[PDB]
């Protein structure tokens, strides 16, 4: 069956161009009744069309993106590419390459099956930085009905992702990992909280394992009730 | 361009019942040219229906759609644990192509109330000149809820961030949290903080608060 | 113009069973051009079928129609409490447009007999020079019934009015009443009055009467 | 969705004209493939077509009404109107405005979905008048098997409607409200009878509450067994 | 609905003509998209087509019957007729008049819905004659396991039908009426046999009621065991 | 002319089973032009299917037909007491019109054996110069059976008639009878007569005979 695989930088500073390439396997671009196009999906929003291309080299673009979008086809290597210019922080999204159906009589773009795997892109000028783990120590304020809660706070890290685990994966029940939120400064931050019985606070000293691939930083911090 | 509107914004049901989704077009769509997609969170979308009545190859027979004109409907005979995901409707009867808004489907459950916990800032963060205060809501339902931050009984606006986890796979409940960011100077000046929660299951708002420096 | 005839005039059935309605055209209807309308009493009509085979959007699947030529049928797989109402058939295969007559559907029930009650005219009305005599029928079934007014054993014609309430929602029975209007002179002159009822449930006609002035 | 709402006088003396207006919301008369027409339904009979109109100003009328009907379209305000002349008592009905389908090739009127709410119209020369409540006192003639019946008689009122309630709505079981019947004089009249246990006749003095909006007349009359 | 009713002599000697008429009600021959034709069904055989006719007067006949068949239409009285010449004993059958469907493009005859009631015709030179009732008295040869049989024999009657009843209809259980069989002489004959318990032979003297409408002959014969 | 053949000649099943009938055409039939008819014995035929796939108005949904080319089938989902009647198939794809042969449907039943009774001729018939001898078969199944007449142990051919009643409505069994007609002279000359029956339920033929004049 036909398969598609994206490829791109994944992190572009503002005002540059965004080069993406989609490689087709299991099918030939030239011999077929399909076009090939790109779609995106900004975080927490719906799908947005970008454009298409045919083996003959004819293209169609979104009217709201016609000025910046540029799509090209390389039938020799069985690939098609995207070039989005003047990128801005509003262009952060997950980009997909699909196989566009079309009508023989008019040549217009029909539904979009199948799709690619997708590839996230972040548009920001912030530089890579490690996290700052802080302990959310449990307290009587966070204890209700004999059950206490606690967490490990991550702040001022960029870019995604951050993997947080408790006791090297030994503790999995009650583990909550809050999705990261962008801050005004341009840095992400998230809090991981796990609920544990109050009686067990004085028996186990929990550990929040924080790892950050982009900066190759691995930090472990122990969470215990505050002495105050 | 045809503007597509999908309602309801969220659809709640138990497993096993019938789910019906609506995609209404701002103007006539030619030749019943509408298609439906289903996207698992964190995965590429999928094609279910094309032409508003034809089913894609390998799609379960419980998916069926119909309609014409400016109203199209997607109906599922019997829900499954994996059918609670977003659904998109597309029109290709007139260029340019346009998509819908998305109709999330969630597992309905008996009403539950949040457990409000509060956490004072840690000393290590204070050494860096930044202070963070977070109030936590755990195992609540429905998703909708509202939270505000009060400093010395003064409402805080424009400096609070909100985060909610996805519906759980065991009890199908969310977990909300509001984070308050204030510099070291602001934190030390004020002495009292409190987080208030308003939710259906709670008859009256429940307030949890801490006093700075109280061991 | 094509004249549409709908039979039966009334259709009686229990809930849950199958109902079929017929709309016969006096002339060939081109391209199966007939639509069916459903009107709740005291409400605007509603569209169910167009083209004699296509179902309108949002209509329950239990409604289906078919036919060709000059014989068209509307069939309901399983009746519901809200389907015992009027139905109309329209043809639009040749101008001008024409409607049907209407086929009321009523809940069938075990035969019940009326309870005949009589009421002498009131004194307050009598001062105004007008007298009203009404004989009341309560909780009877089937609907059809016939009543006549006799004055001194003389049949009254051309001066009696009849009114019947809609089928009840609890016991599904009607309630008929005939009102007799006679001026002061006519009422005083005569001394005996009676209202007679003939109904299926009653083996023999039942008479109730009053004597003027009898305390 | 598309919605329609009628508007008119509701009471016209004979020989005048009947102006009705239908206002469309949720859709535009000009931009669409639908026509707009009028239907009526006289009391106790079936639906009867009147006519239609298109955005271009072309109209079609019922042959039996073509001489009197007149339909006009006002695309600026998104409205269309009706004008029936030489009204007669036979013209009493409930008037509906619908959205007429049609076939593109010939432009003839197809089925009639959706419809408006409707607006009753009465054609009579009678002047407004209040009711004359009279008591239908219970009697041994109206008592059968320990159960007695009684009612409150309304006569010589115009126009409709009249709301009749017992004990300010406290008593609802066994309440029957007979539909009004037109009389030769041109005045309406109806009788409401409620069945109550005979043993309760000497315990409760029932009350028939009559209210008549057109004349702003509110009257209360007590029903008790006749002393004779 | 449309209805059809045949009409004819019912008994024709050989070598004459067979006139049959079909009268249509509930529909008009002229105003419609149907033709009108005849079918027959010889005793103990299948249906056989004869011919059709249109309002314009054009006809089509069975190739094997084209020489003898003649069909005409009388739109004024809403009837169509059949004229079969040179009738022979092989022409005995039940004749139906139906409403033939057809295709507009070519005008050929399609299926045959609805049908008429039908009308039997017998082609024979035999003259009317009454029956000759004879008793099939029970005997030990016809008695098996305590159960005996007996019947009443009818011979040399013409034409059909003959109604045979036992005890004026009082006895119905076990009554068998054999269909009549044509004989070489041209006269029909049938036998009715009813099984009765042997012990009841000496208690009841059964009676075979034979009645013959064509000859207005009514005969009753009593069946009893033979004295021999 | 296209010659239509219908098989089997007779089709036997219990009530409730599925019945399928075959109408095979000797030549290609254009545009699936075949129709089916059902005739109750002693009644005018009826139209069931036209075009080999379309159902007439008011026909029960248990009747369905399909096919094309030179083979068409009529199938009944569930039999009914009134569906055991003859069925005809018609073709109208090429003139002249032609019918089928007919496929009778009968109620299947457990095998039963005939009861052979014999009856000597009556004196009254003998006075007229004619003699009749009939051997009766009662309450047997299946329908098929064979009977021969022997005079003085001499086979009789060309002078015997057979008549069989229709399937009964109570036990669904037939009743055969063979009548022997011989003039007075022939009857008197011979002295011994016998009727023989060969039928499935009977292991060996059963013979019943009478001797002339034996009181």
């Amino acid at each position: 069956q036909v398969q598609l695989q994206e490829s791109g930088p994944g992190l572009v500073k503002p005002s540059q161009t965004l080069p993406l390439t989609c490689t087709v396997s299991g099918g030939y671009i030239s011999s077929g009744s399909h076009q090939w196009g790109w779609i995106r999906q900004p975080a927490g929003k719906g799908l947005e069309w970008i454009g298409r291309i045919y083996t003959s080299g004819s293209t169609n673009y979104n009217p709201s993106l016609k000025s910046r979008v540029t799509i090209s086809v390389d039938t020799s290597k069985n690939q098609f590419s995207l070039k989005l210019s003047s990128v801005t922080a509003a262009d952060t999204a997950v980009y997909y390459c699909a196989r566009v159906n079309y009508d023989l009589l008019t040549g217009r773009a029909n539904f979009f099956d199948p799709w690619g795997q997708g590839t996230p892109v972040t548009v920001s000028s912030a530089s890579t930085k490690g996290p700052s783990v802080f302990p959310l120590a449990p307290s009587s304020k966070s204890t209700s009905g004999g059950t206490a809660a606690l967490g490990c706070l991550v702040k001022d890290y960029f870019p995604e992702p951050v993997t947080v685990s408790w006791n090297s994966g030994a503790l999995t029940s009650g583990v909550h990992t809050f999705p990261a939120v962008l801050q005004s400064s341009g840095l992400y931050s998230l809090s991981s909280v796990v609920t544990v019985p109050s009686s067990s606070l004085g028996t186990q000293t929990y550990i929040c394992n924080v790892n950050h691939k982009p900066s190759n930083t691995k930090v472990d911090k122990k969470v215990e009730p505050k002495s105050c | 361009e045809i503007v597509l509107t999908q309602s309801p914004g969220t659809l709640s049901l138990s497993p096993g019942e019938r789910a019906t989704l609506s995609c209404r077009a701002s103007q006539s769509v030619s030749s019943r040219s509408v298609a439906w997609y289903q996207q698992k969170p964190g995965q590429a979308p999928r094609l279910l229906i094309y032409g508003a009545s034809n089913r894609a190859t390998g799609i379960p027979d419980r998916f069926s759609g119909s309609g014409s004109g400016t109203d199209f409907t997607l109906t599922i005979s019997r829900l499954e644990p994996e059918d609670f995901v977003v659904f998109y409707c597309q029109q290709y009867g007139s260029s340019p192509l346009t998509f819908g808004g998305g109709t999330k489907v969630e597992i309905k459950r008996t009403v539950a109330a949040p457990s409000v916990f509060i956490f004072p800032p840690s000393d290590e963060q204070l050494k860096s000149g930044t202070a963070s205060v977070v109030c936590l809501l755990n195992n609540f339902y429905p998703r909708e809820a509202k939270v505000q931050w009060k400093v010395d009984n003064a409402l805080q606006s424009g400096n609070s961030q909100e985060s909610v986890t996805e519906q759980d796979s065991k009890d199908s409940t969310y977990s909300l949290s509001s984070t308050l960011t204030l510099s070291k100077a602001d934190y030390e000046k004020h002495k009292v903080y409190a987080c208030e929660v308003t939710h259906q299951g709670l008859s009256s708002p429940v307030t949890k608060s801490f006093n700075r420096g109280e061991c």
